[PDB]
């Protein structure tokens, strides 16, 4: 192994070509470990937007008794899938749909803001940006 | 074989009926056979 | 006419049937003889007994306690009589829960059950109960909080009959009727169940109309093991619970274990640490969160054993 | 069907029989085993809870 | 990827790399598609293995707590319910 | 919701027939021991 | 020069002195040796210890236990001898505590702790403790976290002084000092103590310089009782506690009980239930809440019955 | 209170009054200032005597709690240690 | 003079503090006169 | 007073020494006393709880 | 007494005068129980206006760290003085602190009008009307 | 809030003066022995 490392060293250090080559195919990875992040971002991304989608074929409760009620339930849902790590995109669903019936989101979303954890933030946060209906 | 059972007894909507089921045929064998008189006393 | 009455009755009598006993006792042997659920408990418990007579049996009890949903202070009364049977106790908060029965004829029995809270409006409760018992049946009839002062029957009402067909099956029915308001619809539902009983084993069934089913088998292991397993499904989601257990019959002292699919572990140990005095440990623990709870208390009865002459009183209508 | 003259005085039959049990029942009970009971306690011991 | 872009690094030597850039060299000898490949299944085994000594423990201490909860106190009865049994067949 | 009128008579009337058809299965068990007696000297 | 030292330590010599002990055992045969405090606890808990040698000392202990802030498991291990001992002991959670006590000489002993835990970076801590024990007197200085890595001494630094001024008086002081970190100024903190000691009785206080005074007695009231009180002040608000208790030695079990001011009352039983098995009974009472803590435990030492032969190490530096 | 306004009151009659009427007159005996004054007195001594009993009863409760938490343990754990004295000594 | 010792002993800013010293003293009396000895042992 | 490059090499020694101990403190015990002890016991029954 | 009885109410039921003498004396006491009532209300409705002027003098803080730490501990204080019923003025006067603290006094009045009992939401609603100054 | 550099010399120098005279209570201590011999036998 010692006699090839050698080698390999001295090929690498003397040898332009033996550069060329390597440096070759690592760029070549390079550009396909970017790649694919963005392609797992873009499909983090189309779930995020799937979650909002599905969100309104449910509807809303309109009196404010179902109104209270439902966002009770859904801050209690979300904050029970919170505490799993598995469930950060249904927790935000959760704290989405109740933000989304709360009559007043902004003073919610501070509450969200401090007391849910940065991972589901990041992604309700999006949510926000991605329902432009959201006042 | 095990995908058609394992599925059935744990991650199915009666998988608790199921393992409730399960337990209950198995204890009253254990009575009833005369096992457990041979060992719980 | 008595003519096919008698005939009727004599040919009855001479199938050899028996009283198969109260609805709610076909799965005593399992859910109380031999399950840890009527006997657990939490925290601290003590009872001061003190026995006056035993015909007629009269005695008064101080209950002292400190656990989850225990309250601090009870104290309880109660005389009995081979004709009649009266108890009540008081918590520290004034609720009082009261018993009255009373043998009209030896075949039927009249219980009057109250719940007096102070309060709470909702909690006071009135239940009164009307039983028979035949040679080969018996049948009872419920009334909780009946009332017609809206011009309507309102409450809940409860029917059960339960026949022994053999020697050592018996089978058996429930009915219940509610109206809550007269505003609304009654609401009724219905209940069957049935008994297989021999000297070892005994094999009971309780099916709700509502598609939950109650089952459980008990088996005697000698003459100081007897085990028992008991299974209930609901079908409101499915879900189910299987309880095996079993309970040791030592001569200072019992102990009871069980557990069941859920992962509850239970364990009640009574010991008999001096002649009037016994302990109770009792234990549960959830292996799904490491939990346990903790009980323990001490029955203590000092008039029965000075005095011997008189025993005690037959058929008291507990 | 009923009056509702007749409701407001059945209505206060219950008050009343309420009352009364929640107070007279234990007492009665009491009563009863303090005089038929054989022998007959004393009235301290009656309610002694070990002595 | 282009034969201009990759020309730039012409010329190197072996005592301008630096000790720890000699020592980044021998990690750069492994195809970075199977050491990242093979830092997945790393990953994914040493979950597996976690979960399974978890679960293996985890079945050790309910097995245990189980046998002592309901062992201590029955030893205890049985004992002395034998005790009674002895000094009731001495008489 | 509250119920309608008609509908609450409809109720009124299924609790009875279920109560009743209660009542007639208990008229059965009564009699049951003399037929399971009559299967036993059937054979 | 040695004509004085020599001529001083003898002079020293033929006073009659003895070694008071450390500053933090002044108020053992109360704070340990009676009350009730050191051995409280809740829920269920199971010790199996093992002892494979007793010279030298070494045994392995597994601890179950399911209550209020008891870990689920606790694997322990420790070995001893006359010039040291090592012990660790570690959580279902990886926390690990562990201590390391070297007699560099018989006077002068060195006591290393650390305590690991992988979830909080935070929790983790390293106390290195010296200490010298001459025939009067004795000295001692810990560093808790000792660090310079900021360019300037920061942790928290404790100097402890007890010395015996008659047979029966000892005087005492400890120091203070703390540095969180660079950029605040250092925090220092003295306190005094004190003991009177004789046979039948002990009278021991401590001083803080803030204001606090702890001050207790301990008495025995025979070969099988003994009893002591404790007092505790604090002027952080004015605030105050005083605890009675005794202890009874039996030859199967012993019983501590004790009330406080506070209204709290607790009491510890533990029975010798067979010869390797102890069981322990714990109850605290608040009587201002009528709340009740149950906690029930045993331990059981497999190992030492069967290995007679070789006699404990001595003088383990524990 | 002018004279022309009680002077509106001017007949009445003994049978025209109600049975409920005829009995509210007898609470109409007693001066409404006094009877006022006695129903202020009555409420604060009846608070008076449930707050003593809630105090007696506590205490009580206390005491009771507090003899059979540390008499029993002890009683028992005493009567052992008894029999142990008395075989040792029949030896 | 309960006025006096009333106020001192229970409606106090230093309450708990009396509290805690007085009962220090009569334990440590109740043990050192021997009276706890007689009772207790 | 200290180097910033000192300064990172100290704390990786205590990052390091943390971990060792963490791991290896514990078995250090055990194999003290499996080899120090008298008599020697079992591997299997060094670590058996009562057996 | 029945003697005396009867004689009373043969008086009152025949002599007008009778009845004169004892309607004045009752409609005389009825003035000063009603008198009696307000005099107690105004010293109530000072004491609110009292606790109104007292809140005032303390001042309240101006950074948002200590504005959501004073705002936790009124909330605090005042729940905690809720459960008495001795304290309702105190637990209001906490709730009404907070209430000037709070940067959405009226999403807050919507959670206490729910979770605080009537009795201390009563003297707080006066507070509210009292200090001008809410918004 | 934050100390001064002034104030933390003066923090300092408290904190070195109070255990100085620790020691020097500790060395008393140590020498109070030999004193409280003296006492009983000035009479
Ligand atoms: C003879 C003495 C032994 C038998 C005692 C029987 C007591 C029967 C009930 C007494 C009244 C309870 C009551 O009013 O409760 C509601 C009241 C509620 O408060 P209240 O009285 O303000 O409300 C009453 C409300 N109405 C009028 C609608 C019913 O609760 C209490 O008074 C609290 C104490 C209840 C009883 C506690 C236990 C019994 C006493 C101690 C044990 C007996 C002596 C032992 C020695
Ligand atoms: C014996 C006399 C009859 C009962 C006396 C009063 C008992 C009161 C009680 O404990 O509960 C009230 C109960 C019911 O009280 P209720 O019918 O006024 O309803 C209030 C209670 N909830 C809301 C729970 C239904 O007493 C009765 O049922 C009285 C009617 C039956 C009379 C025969
Ligand atoms: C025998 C097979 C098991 C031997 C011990 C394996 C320990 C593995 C482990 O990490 O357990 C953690 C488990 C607990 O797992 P856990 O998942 O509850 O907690 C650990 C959580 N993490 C990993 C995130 C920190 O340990 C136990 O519960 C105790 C295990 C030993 C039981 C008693 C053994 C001796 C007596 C027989
Ligand atoms: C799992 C439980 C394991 C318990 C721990 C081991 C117990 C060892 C007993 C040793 C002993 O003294 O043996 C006495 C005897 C051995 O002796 P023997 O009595 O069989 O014969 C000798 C008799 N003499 C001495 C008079 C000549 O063993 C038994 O009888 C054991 C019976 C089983 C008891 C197990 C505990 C209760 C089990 C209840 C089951 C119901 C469900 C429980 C659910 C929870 C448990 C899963
Ligand atoms: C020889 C066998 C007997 C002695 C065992 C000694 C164990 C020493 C520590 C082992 C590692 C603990 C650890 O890494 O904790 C942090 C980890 C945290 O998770 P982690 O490993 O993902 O994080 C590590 C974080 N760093 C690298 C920074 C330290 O916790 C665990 O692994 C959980 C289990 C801890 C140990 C449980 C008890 C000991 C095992 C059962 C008893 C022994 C066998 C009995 C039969
Ligand atoms: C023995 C070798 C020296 C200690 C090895 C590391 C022990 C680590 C530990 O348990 O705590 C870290 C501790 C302190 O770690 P630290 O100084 O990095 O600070 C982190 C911990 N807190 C925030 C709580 C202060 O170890 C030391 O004190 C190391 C310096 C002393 C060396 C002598
Ligand atoms: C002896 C003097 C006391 C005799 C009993 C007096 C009971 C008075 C009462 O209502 O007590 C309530 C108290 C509790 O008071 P409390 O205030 O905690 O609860 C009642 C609250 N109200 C009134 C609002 C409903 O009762 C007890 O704690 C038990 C009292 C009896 C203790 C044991 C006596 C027998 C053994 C000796
Ligand atoms: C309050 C506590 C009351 C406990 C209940 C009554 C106990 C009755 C004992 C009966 C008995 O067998 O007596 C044995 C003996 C009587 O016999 P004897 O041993 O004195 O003499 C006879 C000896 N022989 C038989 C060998 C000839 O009494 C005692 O020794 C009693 C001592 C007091 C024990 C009280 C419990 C512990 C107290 C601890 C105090 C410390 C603070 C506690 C705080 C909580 C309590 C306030
Ligand atoms: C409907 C659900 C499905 C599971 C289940 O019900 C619920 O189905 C039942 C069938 C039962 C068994 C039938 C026959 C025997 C043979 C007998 O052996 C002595 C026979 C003797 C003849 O002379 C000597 O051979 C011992 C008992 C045993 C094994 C039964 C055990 C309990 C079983 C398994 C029941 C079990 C709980
Ligand atoms: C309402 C529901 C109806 C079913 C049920 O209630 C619920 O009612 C009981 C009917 C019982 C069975 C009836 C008869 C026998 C024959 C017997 O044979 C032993 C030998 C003997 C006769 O040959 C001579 O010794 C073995 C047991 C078995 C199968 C019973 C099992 C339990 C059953 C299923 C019980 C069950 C709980
Ligand atoms: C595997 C896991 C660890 C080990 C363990 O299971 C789980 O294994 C079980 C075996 C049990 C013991 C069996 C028999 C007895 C004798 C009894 O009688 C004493 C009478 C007295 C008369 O003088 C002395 O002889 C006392 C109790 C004792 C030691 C049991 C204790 C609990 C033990 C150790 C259990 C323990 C928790
Ligand atoms: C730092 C603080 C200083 C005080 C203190 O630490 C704190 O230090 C101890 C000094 C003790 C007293 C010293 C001497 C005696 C004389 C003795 O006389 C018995 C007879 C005997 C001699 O004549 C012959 O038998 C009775 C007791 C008494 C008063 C001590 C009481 C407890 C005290 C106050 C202790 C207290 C805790
Ligand atoms: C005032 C309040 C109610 C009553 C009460 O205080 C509070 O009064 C205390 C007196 C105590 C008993 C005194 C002595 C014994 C004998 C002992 O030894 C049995 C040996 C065995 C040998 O075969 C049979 O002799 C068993 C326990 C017992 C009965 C005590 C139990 C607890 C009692 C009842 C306490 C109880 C709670």
């Amino acid at each position: 192994v010692l006699a090839y490392a050698a080698y390999f060293d001295y090929q690498r250090r003397h040898n332009a070509e033996f550069r060329r080559q390597l440096r070759r195919n690592e760029r070549r990875q390079a550009r396909a470990e970017k790649d694919l992040a963005e392609a797992s971002a873009k499909a983090q991304r189309q779930r995020i937007k799937q979650a909002v989608d599905e969100a309104k074929e449910e509807g809303f409760p309109t009196s404010a008794e179902d109104k209270e009620a439902f966002f009770l339930e859904q801050v209690q849902a979300g904050e029970m899938m919170s505490a799993d790590p598995s469930k950060h995109l249904e927790a935000a669903l959760c704290f989405y749909k109740a933000l989304k019936v709360y009559p007043t989101p902004g003073d919610l979303i501070n509450i969200y803001d401090k007391t849910v954890s940065k991972p589901i933030l990041d992604i309700l946060a999006e949510m926000i940006a991605y329902d432009s209906s959201l006042r | 074989p095990i995908t058609g059972a394992y599925n059935a007894l744990f991650v199915s909507e009666n998988a608790s009926i199921v393992r409730s089921v399960v337990a209950f045929g198995l204890a009253v064998t254990f009575l009833a056979s005369g096992w457990a008189e041979a060992i719980l006393s | 006419l008595s003519d096919l009455y008698d005939a009727f009755q004599e040919r009855r009598q001479k199938l050899g049937l028996s009283n198969p006993g109260l609805v709610e006792n076909i799965a005593k042997e399992v859910q109380r003889d031999v399950l840890t659920t009527n006997l657990m408990f939490s925290g601290l418990r003590a009872d001061l007994t003190k026995a006056f007579s035993l015909n007629p049996l009269f005695q008064v009890s101080h209950q002292f306690a400190m656990g989850e949903r225990l309250s601090p202070y009870t104290f309880a009364a109660l005389y009995g009589t081979s004709k009649m049977f009266a108890q009540g106790n008081i918590d520290d908060q004034g609720n009082l829960s009261t018993t009255f029965n009373y043998r009209w004829t030896p075949s039927f029995t009249t219980k009057t059950r109250f719940q007096i809270t102070p309060g709470a409006t909702g909690q006071d409760m009135a239940q009164f109960e009307h039983e028979y018992s035949g040679a080969d049946f018996t049948a009872t009839i419920k009334a909780l909080n009946p009332s017609f002062l809206e011009g309507g029957l309102t409450g809940i009402f409860v029917g059960q009959y339960l026949q022994s067909i053999t020697p050592k099956l018996s089978l058996g029915l429930e009915a219940v009727w509610q109206r809550a308001g007269l505003t609304q619809g009654p609401d009724t539902a219905i209940s069957y169940v049935g008994r297989y009983k021999t000297e070892n084993w005994i094999a009971s069934a309780q099916l709700q109309a509502q598609g939950a089913l109650n089952a459980s088998y008990w088996q005697r292991l000698g003459e100081k093991v007897q085990a028992g397993v008991d299974m209930t499904l609901s079908v409101n989601t499915k879900e189910g619970i299987t309880t095996f257990g079993a309970k040791y019959d030592f001569r200072m002292s019992t102990f009871r274990a069980q557990i069941d699919t859920k992962g509850k572990l239970s364990c009640v140990l009574e010991k008999r640490v001096a002649a009037p005095v016994m302990m109770t440990f009792a234990a549960d623990v959830d292996h799904f969160t490491q939990q346990a709870k903790v009980g323990v208390g001490i029955s203590i009865e000092a008039g029965g054993e000075e005095l011997q002459d008189q025993q005690p009183a037959p058929n008291i209508p507990f | 069907l009923g009056a509702d003259s007749k409701q407001e005085r059945i209505s206060k039959l219950i008050e009343i029989s309420r009352v009364v049990i929640h107070y007279g029942y234990l007492p009665m009970i009491l009563y009863l085993g303090y005089t038929r009971s054989e022998p007959k306690p004393s009235i301290i011991r009656l309610l002694s809870p070990l002595s | 990827d282009t034969d201009s872009e990759i020309s730039t690094e012409s010329n190197f030597d072996p005592s301008e790399e630096t000790l720890a850039d000699r020592l980044h060299a021998l990690r750069d000898m492994v195809p970075p598609a199977y050491r990242g490949w093979i830092y997945h299944k790393y990953e994914q085994t040493t979950s597996a293995v976690r979960k399974a000594l978890s679960f293996a423990g985890r079945a050790a201490w309910t097995v245990s707590v189980t046998a002592l909860l309901v062992g201590v106190p029955f030893s205890l009865a049985y004992g002395e319910d034998q005790q009674y049994a002895a000094m009731e067949q001495e008489q | 919701p509250q119920p309608s009128p008609e509908e609450l008579r409809a109720a009124e009337a299924e609790a009875a027939s279920t109560i009743q058809r209660a009542i007639a299965t208990a008229a059965v068990l009564y009699l049951a021991p003399f037929i399971v007696d009559a299967v036993y000297k059937m054979f």
